[PDB]
């Protein structure tokens, strides 16, 4: 055997104290006495995540390897190497992969210099990933083991994995585990002959390992280097113990880095006045930034502001101390708090908003044009457009109705109600209306904010990581005046349009689904779309603008001005952390969907209906090619619409972007050409993989609900909504931020503790949890607060009388599908959701979990209710 | 100064040990909930392709990650406990080494015995906590479990430290002297009774098993103990007054005069919490005169 084997055997034959003292016998260390506790406090700059950053700095400083262009990282883990590389000058993009899981290193987020170029991926195995184009490859995978043969096998496997990715002109820095046996030297010789390099040891590396690294800009011999390293290791344990040479840690600073590519052009003639006014308002601190991280948006400037927002969110204390056994479920605690600091907003904006789509072809354009024209002619058969006034808006604002996301212009007034009565507000509104009537806009800007930036929260909060657009009050009033009739007249009701479900309560969609599933055809398909709000192109906006053909006069002029100057020409402010403090930038864009909530809902419903109709057109085989549409097809496609067009719209149900379709023939799943061409890419499925259908209507997900069916004691049959109990409990423990008191939080708790008694009465673990809240609140208080479900325009559980009469009125008297009208007079005749199904849906009954759901029951809940304090109440259980 | 430092140390150790107990309990409840959830998922027996199945498996992985985070959090706190605890014993060691120097050259023992009893209680409760932690984690031990070696190394270290402490925990309070003439100590006379007193620094003893102490002595003038060399201490005696041993009637008989000395040896068998250790100690040299 070689000298390395002797050294390994000698190190194996050693004592514990001798082994501990042998580790530091001349090596160099870095003082981590600051960075660790800085990271623990929550710092996100001027720090190094791990120790490999110093080693990589040592390698780069002596230009042993010079990364450039795109850099691929294997087994990054926390990602010290990738984070250090991102701050370099010649690096344009960093991509890294690691294998996560139990007992493995995981990436954590930092905001160091150039943090907007680094993307890390987790839970991917490198051995089963096809190679891609790369310019510099880094590999630092290796695990020690007492046996030499297993280490040699691991090294050979690593080399076999790595040999495929390398090209002729790619830089590399690869770690080799055990280099002192011929079983690796024979391969190393061929590899060095083919590609070049050498084996060099890092002085920072510990004294307990024989590690070596393979680099690019070096040369020499392998066996001689290994022998000399072994000789040095042998000689090492012969001198005295020398103190470790301490070296200060690396500091990286903070900021954002720009790549330098732009793919957008501005229209100065439309937004010049707005830009000039905004610049003139803040002339004192106006400056140009050269490090804007925007690629598909324009840039104009930046000024100074004060930081707003805070990580995490307030927690409703009234609902807490009642749901005691739920403090240990990871889902409840994780989704409870989100991030809305400028760092989180920048992260969301980089991750989702900044994208780019592609233009469709001629045939799809003609198809959607024809379909949109026919649909607009069909809907407006029994309705006429009109114009809104000021009294209706005043009544809307006075009643605290479901207004959209809007800031109340806090600089001068304090709330919308306080500003409505004033006259200066109306004077400004009139001036802006006069300006808009001549095809100019001057005070129409937006605001942006982010939310939902945790790991498990996005899987249980509708669609997470969203972005809401605020607007000034005057623009809101102008938009309402222009296009209020689409919602004030119920254009998208089920009676008028045979597909929409607007105006229908949450307790009625199950009946609609059951009625739909009674037809003849194939199976039910419930595919969805990811990021629907960002997949809208200019062509769709132009198609939706075709509603003005039914208008006239001043109404038509105002609608045209609103459509042209606002919806497809936007100006948006956003915040961004900088070393000098906090700043606000202004950007612009043509595409995408930004408007009020109700208008967005209506337009999305219309576009979804048109897209579903086009896909059903393609499924039936009316037309064959989408690249170009010819004659004898336009006539054929128009005949299909006239003949059975109305009936085919009755097979669907489209609330927002959620759709359910029952086609005549199962050829629906194989028609994925027009849908992919338009830009509505599906979610979590392969691009060309056929979709999966359902043969049962009790499992189809619609509006994040699965609809069961129940049987009363008498024999009557109902249909009830359902959901995962964990999500409801997690939502129920979050205060929206309208508290800072006990009365407010108690009112909110009582307000949305009645939704469970109304809709989710069929499950054991939720009906009981509402009686405690009703018996703890002192009653006599109005439970007025917006809870959730802004789309559902019922909000019926806000009343004050006893819930039994309300239940009897809602589920019996006003039920079209219920024949008999004999009411009930007790809470004991209402049945439950079985026993096993309750556990499956997420309850805590029937098994060992009943042993911990044994103190949150009437056995030990009376003390919990009394724990509230001097605040009186009234028993109800 | 040293005593106040010891009191502050033991107070902070008790506080963080209570915190560790709370963390252990919380981990136990979380593990129980995860086990129940996996059981109910498995008994469902629904193999198919569904988003709900894809949803539940993702949240199952997150639960496993949290279990590892909690499990790894226990060890370092226990490891940090051992390091700080190891400082107290080596600091308290010279307090006993200098204690015997004065005897060879007020003689209260309350502070030392209280400190030793507190340390023994801490060690025993830590050992029991590690044992129950191992018993809990043996149920769902799986791949990549650092506990499967960490808990064993921790028990080994705890046992070694306890053995080292109990090796020095035995001291002789009083040398054998005659009650008639206490003026001359450490002197022996043939055919006479002698009074000795030995105390053990830890005031811990099982309430159902009595404690047994034996004695032994040493052509030199070999002497044999004519009287009984064995005695038994009632378990309630340790609670009433402490582990006090009194042999007030021991006699020695014979089977220049002052050229070599004789040494009396003390041996105790300690049994508590399933651990048995053998201890031997020696008294001050004495000379026998006829
Ligand atoms: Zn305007
Ligand atoms: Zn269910």
């Amino acid at each position: 055997e070689t000298l390395g084997e002797k050294w390994k055997n000698r190190l194996n034959a050693l004592g514990k104290s001798e082994f501990q003292i042998y580790k530091k016998s001349g090596i160099q260390e870095v003082d981590r006495t600051l960075a660790k506790e800085g990271i623990k406090r929550g710092e996100t700059d001027h720090h190094a995540v791990s120790r490999g950053s110093a080693k990589l700095r040592w390698f780069v400083e002596r230009n042993l390897v010079t990364p450039e262009g795109k850099v691929v990282d294997l087994g990054c883990g926390r990602g010290g190497w990738s984070y250090y590389c991102g701050g370099l000058k010649n690096v344009k993009e960093v991509k890294g992969l690691t294998k996560g899981g139990p007992g493995h290193e995981e990436p954590i987020p930092m905001s160091t210099y150039g943090w907007n170029l680094v993307r890390l991926q987790s839970g991917v195995d490198v051995f089963f990933t096809p190679p891609e184009k790369c310019d510099t490859l880094l590999c630092d995978i290796g695990e020690s083991s007492p046996n030499p043969t297993v280490e040699a096998g691991r090294t050979l496997r690593v080399l076999n994995l790595v040999e495929n990715w390398l090209n002729n002109n790619t830089q590399f820095c690869i770690k080799v585990l055990n280099p002192y046996m011929p079983s690796v030297i024979e391969k190393m010789e061929a590899l060095q002959r083919k590609y070049g390099g050498a084996l060099v040891r890092n002085p920072l590396s510990r004294n307990s390992t024989h590690e070596m690294y393979w680099v690019s800009n070096a040369s020499g011999n392998i066996v001689s280097s290994v022998n000399m390293i072994s000789r040095m290791l042998i000689n090492r344990f012969t001198m005295r113990h020398k103190k470790a040479t301490y070296e200060p840690d690396v500091d990286l600073g903070s900021g954002t880095r720009n790549i330098g590519i732009e793919s957008e052009t501005p229209n100065l003639d439309i937004i010049g006045k707005r830009i000039e006014k905004i610049k003139q308002e803040h002339e004192t601190s106006w400056h140009y930034d050269q490090d804007h991280p925007y690629k598909t948006w324009a840039y104009h400037g930046s000024y100074e502001t004060k930081q707003t927002g805070s990580a995490s969110s307030m927690v409703n204390g009234v609902v807490r101390l009642l749901t005691k056994p739920w403090d240990i479920i990871p889902m409840v605690t994780q989704m409870a708090m989100t991030d809305t600091t400028p760092f989180g907003q920048q992260r969301v904006f980089k991750e989702k908003v900044d994208t780019r789509t592609q233009e469709p072809k001629e045939g799809t354009k003609k198809l959607m044009k024809i379909t949109a024209e026919w649909l607009w002619k069909e809907l407006g058969k029994k309705k006429t457009p009109r114009m809104c006034t000021r009294e209706e808006f005043t009544r809307k604002v006075r009643s605290n109705a479901a207004l959209g996301a809007i800031f109340t212009d806090e600089n001068k007034w304090k709330s919308a109600r306080e500003a409505v009565e004033d006259s200066g507000f109306w004077e400004l509104v009139d001036k802006e209306r006069n300006l808009h009537l001549e095809g100019k806009c001057e005070t129409c800007v937006y605001n942006m904010m982010g939310k939902r930036e945790k790991k498990l929260g996005e899987f249980g909060k509708a669609k997470g990581s969203r972005a809401i657009w605020y607007m000034w009050l005057g623009a809101r009033f102008l938009e309402f005046e222009a296009l209020g009739f689409l919602n004030e007249d119920h254009w998208f009701s089920r009676e008028n349009s045979l597909s929409g479900v607007e105006g229908e309560g949450l307790h009625k969609l199950g009946y609609i689904l059951r009625d739909v599933s009674k037809k003849e055809g194939g199976a039910m398909y419930a595919d969805d779309t990811a990021g629907w709000d960002t997949r809208i192109t200019l062509e769709d906006l132009k198609n939706e603008e075709m509603v003005t053909n039914h208008m006239e006069g001043e109404h038509k002029k105002l609608a045209e001005a609103i459509f042209k100057l606002t919806y497809q020409n936007k100006v948006v402010r956003v915040q961004r952390p900088t070393p000098r403090g906090t700043v606000m930038d202004i950007i612009s864009r043509r595409d995408q969907r930004g408007s009020g909530q109700v208008v967005t809902y209506g337009l999305n419903t219309f576009t979804n209906m048109e897209a579903q109709l086009i896909r059903q057109m393609e499924g039936e085989g009316v037309f064959k090619s989408i690249q170009h549409l010819t004659v004898t097809e336009e006539i054929a496609v128009k005949n299909w619409l006239v003949r059975v067009g109305r009936e085919r719209l009755s097979r669907m149900a489209i609330s927002g972007d959620d759709c359910v379709v029952k086609p005549l023939d199962d050829r629906f799943a194989s028609a994925l050409t027009a849908l992919n061409d338009m830009g509505k890419v599906r979610k979590d499925i392969q691009q060309w993989e056929p979709s999966r259908g359902w043969n049962d209507w009790t499992q189809v997900p619609f509006c994040s609900h699965h609809f069961h069916e129940l049987i009363m004691k008498d024999g009557r049959v109902l249909v009830v909504p359902c959901r995962n109990q964990d999500e409801l409990i997690g939502r129920a423990r979050i205060s929206q931020g309208a508290g800072w008191s006990l009365r407010e939080t108690a009112c909110l708790g009582k307000s949305y503790a009645q939704m469970w008694s109304l809709m989710y009465f069929h499950r054991r673990d939720l009906r009981l949890a509402a009686n405690a809240i009703c018996s703890a609140v002192p009653s006599h208080w109005v439970p007025t607060s917006r809870t959730t479900w802004s789309i559902h325009a019922t909000h019926e559980w806000m009343t004050t009388e006893d819930m039994l009469t309300v239940w009897n009125r809602v589920w019996i008297q006003e039920n079209p599908w219920m024949e008999d009208k004999t009411p009930v007079e007790s809470w004991e005749e209402i049945p439950y959701l079985g026993k096993r199904e309750d556990q499956w849906c997420g309850s805590l009954i029937g098994l060992t979990s009943r042993a911990t759901w044994a103190k949150n029951i009437q056995t030990a809940i009376n003390q919990v209710r009394s724990l509230i304090g001097n605040e009186e109440y009234t028993d109800y259980m | 100064s040293q005593q106040h430092e010891i009191e502050s140390r033991i107070l902070d150790l008790r506080a963080m040990m209570e915190k560790l107990v709370k963390s252990i309990s919380q981990l136990k409840d979380q593990q129980d909930v995860f086990c129940f959830r996996y059981k109910i998922q498995a008994k469902g027996k629904t193999p198919s392709l569904d988003p709900h199945q894809t949803k539940e498996q993702k949240i199952l992985q997150e639960t496993l990650n949290e279990l590892d985070k909690r499990r790894k959090e226990v060890l370092d706190a226990s490891k940090a406990l051992l390091g700080r605890l190891t400082t107290l014993i080596e600091l308290l060691l010279p307090k006993l080494e200098e204690w015997k120097a004065q005897q060879q050259k007020d003689h209260g023992l309350e502070q030392l015995e209280t400190w030793f009893t507190a340390g023994a209680k801490l060690l025993f409760h830590l050992r029991q906590l590690l044992k129950e932690l191992k018993g809990l984690s043996c149920l769902v031990s799986y791949q990549d479990d650092p506990l499967t070696k960490g808990v064993d190394l921790r028990n080994a270290q705890v046992t070694e430290l306890l053995q080292r402490l109990l090796h020095r925990a035995f001291v002789v309070e009083t040398q054998p002297c005659m009650p008639q003439t206490p003026h001359r100590p450490l002197i022996l006379k043939t055919g006479s009774k002698f009074t000795v007193r030995t105390r053990l620094l830890v005031r811990l003893q099982e309430g159902n098993e009595s404690l047994t102490v034996e004695v032994s002595i040493d052509g030199f003038r070999k002497f044999n103990i004519l009287t009984s060399n064995q005695k038994t201490l009632t378990p309630e005696k340790g609670q009433s007054q402490g582990l006090i041993w009194d042999f007030g009637y021991l006699t020695l008989v014979e089977q220049g005069v002052t050229e070599e000395l004789h040494i009396i040896s003390f041996t105790v068998k300690y049994t508590y919490q399933g651990l048995k250790q053998e201890l031997k100690t020696d008294t001050l040299p004495v000379v026998i005169i006829s």
